[PDB]
């Protein structure tokens, strides 16, 4: 069960 | 939402925009013109064009590709700083804000390319270079069919002569679609994007009473942007197929992985 944040690393901490 | 929030909505967008995009239309129509002060950009048309005006901006073909890459990246950054501007965006769940910006951000590169493009060429390079359509073109048969539908749009966008304020709020619309596949909750984002389109309807009829129906013109382009994605992947996937030393920036990889 993997979340998009979990499998867009770098978006995610982009986002952050 | 009544006029005047949506006209602070507006030029709320406008101001995040100017911060968050180096090179807006109004620079970029200037260069085009020839009615800025500043230098002409440096003009590729072939390869020696090419390696010789590397000062300011393997084989040919395969060099421009890695450009538009590096560019790709950086304009992704831009549209994410943009997104997290957009009123309401960053209170929605983190893995929605991610979908957003995986399904939208290469439809936001094609419309603001247009900014940059004529019939003839485009800019690249922060305006310091005009790479040209039948240079583009030319390259060999995988490479030469990549930019050409996105000058074919963009001559059509251009006609409805949107400015950098209209473009503002057309990106956000576009950014907060409730459609995007894989979305956990979709009502918060289709009531953004409800007073996005509010505004976008009023800042149309009040900045071009002239356009009679270009709200409704420009909602068909944001299909447009669309088919262009499709045709696009499937271009990348001949790339990735049947070639060399081939491979995407890991923030592309990502991007593209599992998108539809
Ligand atoms: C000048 O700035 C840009 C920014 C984007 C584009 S683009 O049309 O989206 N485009 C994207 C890629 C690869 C990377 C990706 O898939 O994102 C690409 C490769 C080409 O090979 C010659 C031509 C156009 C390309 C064009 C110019």
């Amino acid at each position: 069960h993997s979340s998009l944040t979990e499998r867009h690393k770098i978006l995610h901490r982009l986002l952050q | 939402m009544e006029s005047a929030d949506l006209r602070a909505l507006a030029k709320h967008l406008y101001d995040s925009y100017i911060k968050s995009f180096p090179l807006t239309k109004a620079k970029a129509r200037a260069i085009l013109t020839g009615k800025t002060t500043d230098k002409s950009p440096f003009v590729i048309y072939d390869m020696n064009s090419l390696m010789m005006g590397e000062d300011k901006i393997k084989e040919v073909a395969i060099r421009i590709f890695q450009g538009c890459q590096f560019r790709s990246v950086e304009a992704v950054q831009e549209i994410t700083e943009y997104a997290k501007s957009i009123p309401g965006f960053v209170n929605l769940d983190l893995n929605d804000q991610v979908t957003l910006l995986k399904y939208g951000v290469h439809e936001i590169i094609y419309t603001m390319l247009a900014s940059l493009m004529n019939k003839d060429g485009v800019l690249i390079s922060e305006g310091q270079g005009f790479m040209t359509r039948e240079f583009l073109k030319s390259l060999r048969k995988p490479f030469g069919d990549f930019m050409e539908p996105k000058f074919e749009f963009a001559v059509k966008f251009n006609a409805l002569e949107l400015d950098d304020s209209d473009l503002a709020i057309f990106i956000a619309v576009i950014i907060l679609s409730g459609d995007r596949p894989g979305l956990l909750n979709v009502k918060p984002i289709e009531d953004i994007q409800d007073n996005l389109l509010q505004a976008l309807e009023l800042q149309l009829k009040l900045n071009h009473p002239e356009s009679s129906q270009l709200f409704a013109k420009l909602l068909q382009k944001m299909t447009d942007l669309r088919q262009i994605v499709t045709e696009h992947v499937q271009l990348l996937q001949v790339i990735k197929k049947t070639e060399t030393d081939m491979s995407l920036h890991p923030l592309l990889q990502e991007i593209y992985k599992d998108l539809y």
